[PDB]
């Protein structure tokens, strides 16, 4: 029973996997900083707008 | 508000006189005649009313995920994340909630 560096490698299939998840989350975060900037994001908590 | 005389340059406070209420003080001699109206506008803030706590539009917030649960058979899951040093070295525990007609928490 042994561990090498070969165990931990990321697939060439999954290097691409989690770009479009990055992209995606990135997107769709940088969206909600303007949409505060203009006045949204409607809240159901009782909070603050950040 | 803050009055000030021009004369001495101290404060004002007023005080009945003989015919009509005056504005005196106690530095230098100076009277000024109260005449037909002096007020001012204020506007305390007011109260808000506050927001209902709770439900499942606030549970709509976090993510769920897709893993059963031994007491209700239901996919429904609730799972969070959590770091906690144990007694011999810290590992990430995760809590499991169930979305269901009864609606337990449990900390694996
Ligand atoms: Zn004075
Ligand atoms: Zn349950």
């Amino acid at each position: 029973f042994s561990i090498g560096i070969g165990d931990v490698t990321p697939g060439q299939g999954l290097l691409k996997a989690k770009y479009e998840l990055l992209n995606a989350g990135y997107k769709k975060c940088d969206e909600y900083i303007e949409a505060l900037n203009t006045g949204k994001l409607q809240q159901q908590p009782g909070c603050t707008a950040e | 508000m803050l009055l000030f005389c021009p004369g001495c340059g101290n404060g004002l406070i007023v005080e009945e006189g003989q015919r009509c209420h005056r504005f005196s003080c106690n530095t230098c001699p100076y009277v000024h005649n109260i005449t037909r109206k002096v007020t001012n506008r204020k506007y305390p803030k007011l109260k808000e009313v506050d927001d209902v706590l709770g439900g499942a539009a606030a549970w709509e917030n976090v993510d769920s995920t897709a893993e059963s649960c031994p007491k209700c058979e239901h996919p429904r899951a609730y799972f969070m994340q959590l770091q906690t040093r144990s007694a011999d070295e810290p590992m990430t525990t995760f809590y499991k909630c169930c979305n269901a007609q009864c609606g337990h928490r449990w900390r694996d």
